[PDB]
């Protein structure tokens, strides 16, 4: 019950997901074939949460692999953990958007959307009862800037009152991997806005400190920063699955987390995160790991939040843990940082404690933070974005694919009132 | 012959159930089942069968289903009656909308249903005990919605109903004012007395006299079964000068619009620091009164006293208990309002609190619960009602309830209605 | 001394025989054949012979042989008289025409002279029990004609029948309206008492009080084993107050064309939730007027009661039953017709009901079937008069029924018929 | 008893035919020399509704086998389960039909129907209670098209109550194999729709389709496509074999599933069908097999349900299987596309569930469904015959070999008519 459906999308969601895939299947103590080993009976009881059932105890995860080329999930099938998913679900096309929104979204995508959706509403209509939509893409990119707007566009029209969810990677602020990135981000925006519940915005650039400062880890492939994701999606839906002395559903935090419609942007966060050699010269205990959560420093996107106030705050424990200590620390960064917190919010911190840890962890704790900081992002995109479209940079990409400069300009304007309205609430009452 | 039906809504009001039925089967001998082993009075709260299985008079209700479906497989799986257990398909997710509107609609019908089937099986019926969350979700909405289904059907029976009330600085969800007010502007009219404690109030209790720097849930939840266990404990064993249920109502209540008592426990102490310590009666009667000791972070002598139910356990002295209330009425710190001179109700017990093993408290002799109505609470909700002007002055969340079967007036209504207790209240505390 | 002679019509009818015939052997100690083990009351259904086998007084018909043959060759092959068992050629393909004049033609001369060798080797003749279905072929035309052969044969003798009523939404042919209503129309001034019962009815309560999601057909038929039972229960056991099967024709049956009573069956509970249960007398009794228990998905509150009959069974206490009625009258919502006073028709039995091994039952300890006759079946037949109007406003199906012996004219009495009937029922539902 | 006498024509005929005689012999234990090995006695017990019995243990199917050419079944009877048949039922010429409805019907297979009734009937006789004709055969040959529909006519004739089912192979509309396809098929749904009781439509491309995208078979050949419609074949005549819950005689279906008597036009459909890799990320269970039993992508003819709506609809279960699941599936799927099904007709679902399942497979069904939208295959070929026939296309070849233009104009008006009839009562009440 309360079931998840996941969908992917281009190839950083269906890197992505395929780490999610692992580390779920982990602490379900799900095989690569499918069966099932686990020890505790209580990762079984909720399995249905993310997996559907088959015959011989397998057990078939509700995935919606897509990508407009066939490369990435061919590498996803090979590689471990690639067996499981249903075939029946890669559904993908021939020739690839170039990393060109326009092209993702009505020429290349438009004509495989449906395919999508006819698997989309297979699977949905499987589940007792539907908590939400799960996507997994990249803003830069063109297929998940693109289709997977695309879709969120079409499953909101056909599911208005489920909740959707989104994890996207964000351009970072320092290099940037795609020369149209402001196109892709600023048109992918728009569409976010308006469709979608609870929108979690991270970039790279944040992961790569996190693995080099906190992890001190001198190789990170997109293996490590993929992990990174997957552990604070796995947080999120952690009391669906598991019982705690507080549960908090997906809806309960977008309640808890949006105050106002459009306002749905989360930097997230996680942990305890320590290297292989710092681990004997740490306690592993409540106060710290609350310590580091608000840390601007372990935080998976690349907006400071010192640089603004905090609207809301949710913090989702895992493990066993008291109760006194978790109010007590959110009370205490409450008291300390009051200048970070929204005054016209009387409590900013929505708690919540599951039972069961993260294997390996005696303990652990997922940050989301939505932030008036957050407005630093849309508004460096929207520096770039005016820069190349003030002199047709690379438009006629986009406008030979079915696009109008018409379009560019609303996306703009949409994307300029989002930044206006975030900076308008950081204000104090009158 | 007595009865109770006792009704837990949300996560609060089944964890709370969860310590509340597991003391009720100690204090009876019960077996963590409905067997007893090779134990009379239990009449009051479990049903009995041919088969030798005591069937406890409760309904658990929630809209989450990981709470209840924890019960099932718990240790007292076999206890409960699976229809009592009653689960829904989605949560409320901390709005009061889906739990009074949307989701509540779909599930009172089931739950009312199983009280009928109980209200017509007990001898005499004596009234109903709620326990819920007052942070919201089931606890504001369903709760609302539940009481006023129970006060239609069955009209003047009492309606007792123990609420986890908001604290002041401690607070786990973001949209606690508009649960609190919304439940409290449909609850007022439907029920006869709340009684109200804290998490922050209890959690300073546990590891300012306990001993304890790491309280969980289930510590709290077996402080609350203790006080529940004494407020019908007169129905449930014998004593010198007993108390029921429909006393309360008028004892505490002056006015139908002020029903909010406090509560206390005094012998709440740790088992080593018991040993030097008297614990007799006159002393842990004044403990009731010294803000340390309460259950509800709100400070009595901030306010008047309007009402206050000693209830005595174990060995006691009812000239012990003469001479302890004398001397605190001669206080002149402890004020009571003046048009009140008649100031306690008083019952007495002969049965000792039993201790929940791997629990906390002592093994004590003799123990006191007070339930005191005071204007202080006034404080409370001005502070509550702050709280919800804040947000509600920006529109901060009202997008989540209109959309949800609410609609923007009932905000107005209710934050106006809760001006006006305010307003009694103040009334009340003043002479002349 | 009594008898009671079984006919059973149709798949429904032989499949549901199967059930019934198997709970008769098992509440007799028969040992699925004639032969009784080294259990004296059988004769009411079962004949006796020299050799110490037992025959059962029943018989099979179908058009279609594949459900009698699969009797022959199951584990009750060697109980019944292989004559009883009477099969034909080809079945009537859903068509009522077909079982009516073309087909029944051909075997109903051969049942009624089984029949006949039946009728005169009793002491006595009670009446007669029809098993069939409402849905169509064998079990609406090849009845109404045979019923049609008994009432002139036997005149004035009882003939009680229990049919599959068709559900309101589910469906498994496409042209029941036509069978149901042609049907009806030919067996209202031949039939004295008609019990109803839907599938759809009986798969909620296979699910929603015995805990199975896979009710197969076998599981109905029990259900429906055990009604029969207690219907004839007074007959093969002694009680104290007994009743005889021509006493509910005066008892349901206020006027000629108004004698289709629903069906109930209280105390259907899973083994294992029924160890949480009393199961004592009034509770049972109020569970069969609620509208979750009914066999037939119609609501007994959306009409009024005309007459019941309280057939109980195993340990139960005549006092208790006269204090539960007592408040079932009392209570408002459940609101019998002004011109019957006397509402209740009461039956007592000692014999416990017997639980088929392998079943879904719980072993009860005491159990109560009720037959009411309501108001409320009037919106069944004019729904199923809607579904028919639809159909035959176009024709759908006629060319069938016309070209098998049957006439367009038919169509047109049976369903004005039918009109004048739903007429009936609100007359009567009407005082002054 | 209720015994079905099985006539061939044609080389379509002879091919599907040979199949289905290999499964229904499998599903009874008939060994290929005729010898009886199975283990279930129940598969024995009604063993007489397609089977003549002989000394040995030797069974002789009611089989008429009848081509204008002996090229056909001296495969036949050359391949496996060929020395199974009777060899008197070999009914054939010498010079075949050109692939013209004429010739088979009135030149060619005129002089030989008389042969092949002397054996019908001798076929007939044997039967203790006949059951009716089952007829396999094409519409877009000669052989099939000219004499099948002369031996309808002929048998209708003689045995004017029984019932009548034809399994007819429609031409497909993207690809023909004939190019007087329209000629054959116009002509051949003249006498169709006057002497047949029950005609089961099914076309090559959605076959073709069905093993490409369900099956994901490479290299199917025609025996792949003759096992398909072998399976609804044995689908329909399994509740006179095999006991079951609840029965469905083939006059039952008829009845149920024809409203008027020119209505009589079925699409048929099977499940379920999974390729060999996707067996085991499937529940195998009623509720996803009536889910792809009313897929249009599931359906062995070109014409989509979408576009039409459903008069009526028949689903024969196989397996053991809880009768709750099966009617609530089939009203839930009435519930959902209200839209699809006719109005005026209360229910339009007929069920039937049959105890004993196809070898090898826990489960099965059949679909049978009486759809308006069949009016797009005769409106295609009402095109495509009148395109030929306005300027004399290829009639010499037809009028030489007795026929006449006015019977060509006849049967065009007559399948006008019946297209006209499917649209009329494609519309609601008033
Ligand atoms: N004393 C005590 N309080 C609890 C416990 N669990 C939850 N609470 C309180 O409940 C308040 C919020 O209401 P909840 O009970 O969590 O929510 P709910 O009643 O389940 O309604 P939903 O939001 O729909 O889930 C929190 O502020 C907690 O203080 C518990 O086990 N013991
Ligand atoms: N309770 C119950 N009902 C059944 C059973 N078998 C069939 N029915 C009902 O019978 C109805 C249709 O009438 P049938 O009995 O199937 O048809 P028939 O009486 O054999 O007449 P023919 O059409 O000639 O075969 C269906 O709608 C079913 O609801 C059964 O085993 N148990
Ligand atoms: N963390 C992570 N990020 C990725 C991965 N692959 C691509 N990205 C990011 O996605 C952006 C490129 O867009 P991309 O998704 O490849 O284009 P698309 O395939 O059309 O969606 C860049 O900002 C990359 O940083 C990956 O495997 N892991
Ligand atoms: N499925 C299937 N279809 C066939 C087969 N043989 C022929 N057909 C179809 O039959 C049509 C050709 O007519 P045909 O039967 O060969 O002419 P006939 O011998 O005079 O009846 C074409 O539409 C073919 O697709 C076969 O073995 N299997
Ligand atoms: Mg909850
Ligand atoms: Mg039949």
């Amino acid at each position: 019950m309360r079931e998840i459906v996941h969908l992917q999308a281009g190839q950083c969601g269906n890197q992505i997901g395929a780490k999610f895939w692992e580390v779920i299947s982990d602490e379900h103590g799900i095989d690569p074939t499918g069966a099932y080993h686990g020890d505790s009976d209580l990762q079984l009881e909720r399995i249905n949460v993310y997996y559907n059932e088959a015959t011989g105890g397998k057990y078939v995860p509700r995935a919606v692999l897509v990508d407009l080329e066939p490369g990435t999930m061919d590498s996803v099938r090979s590689g471990p953990f690639g067996q499981i998913f249903r075939p029946d679900n890669f559904v993908f096309g021939q020739s690839g958007a170039g990393n060109n929104w326009a092209k993702g979204h009505y020429t290349e995508g438009a004509e495989l959307v449906d395919s999508v959706l006819d698997v989309v509403r297979k699977e949905a209509e499987s589940c007792d009862c539907l908590q939400g939509f799960q996507l997994t893409h990249s803003l830069g990119g063109g297929t998940g800037s693109g289709m997977g707007t695309l879709l969120i566009s079409k499953i909101r029209e056909e599911y208005p009152d489920r909740i959707m969810n989104t994890f996207s990677v964000v351009p970072s602020p320092k290099v940037s991997d795609t020369v149209v990135e402001p196109y892709n981000a600023t048109l992918s925006v728009h569409q976010l806005v308006e469709n979608t519940d609870e929108t979690y915005c991270i970039d790279n650039e944040a992961l790569y400190d996190i693995c080099f400062r906190t992890l001190k880890l001198t190789t990170p492939t997109y293996g490590d920063l993929n992990h990174l994701v997957s552990a604070t999606m796995s947080g999120v839906t952690t009391c669906l699955r598991f019982p705690g002395q507080l549960n908090a559903d997906l809806r309960k935090l977008a309640v808890n987390m949006v105050p106002f419609p459009r306002l749905h942007f989360f930097m997230p966060g996680f942990a305890p995160l320590t290297s292989r050699g710092s681990q004997q010269y740490r306690a592993l205990t409540v106060p710290e790991l609350t310590q580091q959560m608000f840390d601007a420093k372990n935080m998976m996107a690349a907006c400071d939040p010192r640089h603004g106030r905090y609207l809301t705050v949710a913090a989702i424990f895992r493990g066993r843990m008291s109760m006194k200590e978790v109010d007590e620390q959110m009370l205490n960064v409450q008291n300390k940082n009051s200048s970070y917190f929204v005054e016209w919010i009387p409590n900013n911190v929505k708690t919540a404690v599951c039972d069961i840890p993260p294997r390996g962890l005696k303990m652990s704790a997922t940050f989301i933070g939505n932030s008036t900081a957050i407005q630093e992002l849309f508004k460096r995109i929207s520096e770039q974005f005016t820069a190349m479209f003030r002199r047709k940079a690379f438009l006629h990409w986009y406008t030979g694919e079915g696009m109008d400069e018409m379009e560019f300009t609303e996306a703009e304007s949409n994307m300029n009132d989002l930044v206006s309205e975030y900076q308008q609430y950081q204000d104090a009452t009158a | 012959m007595r009865e109770c039906i006792s009704v837990h809504i949300g996560q609060a009001g089944v964890q709370m159930g969860n310590a509340c039925w597991e003391l009720y089967c100690l204090e009876h001998g019960i077996q963590q089942d409905g067997i007893i082993p090779d134990d009379s009075s239990f009449g009051t709260f479990f049903s009995e069968t041919g088969s030798g299985k005591h069937v406890p008079r409760a309904v658990f209700v929630d809209l989450e289903q990981t709470v209840i479906g924890e019960i099932r497989t718990g240790h007292y799986r076999s206890l409960f009656h699976p229809e009592q257990l009653i689960t829904g398909k989605e949560d409320a997710a901390n709005n009061y909308a889906r739990g009074h509107y949307t989701i509540g609609k779909e599930i009172v019908d089931s739950v009312l249903d199983r009280v009928r089937k109980m209200a017509d099986q007990c001898s005499g019926l004596q009234g109903f005990l709620i326990f819920h969350s007052f942070g919201g979700g089931t606890g504001s909405g369903f709760t609302s919605l539940l009481m006023e289904r129970l006060s239609v059907d069955y009209g003047k029976k009492s309606k007792l109903e123990f609420s986890v009330y908001p604290a002041p600085q401690i607070s786990t969800a973001v949209v606690e004012p508009y649960n609190s007010i919304l439940t409290t502007h449909t609850t007022l009219e439907h029920s006869d007395c709340a009684f109200m404690v804290d998490n922050e109030a209890i959690y300073d209790i546990c590891n300012r006299n306990l001993d304890i720097e790491r309280p969980t849930y289930t510590n709290l939840n077996r402080l609350i079964g203790q006080i529940v266990s004494s407020i019908t404990a007169s129905l449930r064993f014998d004593g010198a000068l007993n108390v029921d249920l429909t006393e309360f109502q008028t004892n505490l209540v002056p006015y139908p619009r002020i029903h909010f008592p406090l509560v206390t426990y005094s012998p709440i102490i740790s088992a080593e620091k018991a040993y030097h310590e008297q614990l007799s009666v006159p002393e842990i009667t004044n403990a009731c009164f010294e803000y340390s000791n309460q259950m509800v972070k709100c400070d009595p002598r901030r306010g008047k006293y309007m009402a206050c139910c000693l209830l005595y356990r174990g060995d006691v002295v009812p000239k012990d208990v003469n001479a302890a209330i004398a001397t605190i009425k001669t206080r002149k710190s402890i004020q009571f309002v003046d048009w009140c001179p008649t100031g306690f109700k008083v019952g007495i017990n002969y049965q000792p609190p039993t201790a929940v093993p791997g629990g906390d408290l002592a093994k004590v002799q003799r123990a006191v619960c007070m339930l005191s109505n005071t204007t202080a609470i006034a404080e409370a909700w001005a502070r509550l009602d702050h709280k919800f002007d804040l947000m509600y002055s920006k529109r901060a969340f009202v997008h989540w309830y209109v959309g949800e079967g609410m609609e923007e007036g009932e905000f107005s209504e209710a934050r106006e209605d809760m001006a006006a207790l305010e307003k009694d209240y103040e009334e009340v505390g003043t002479e002349s």
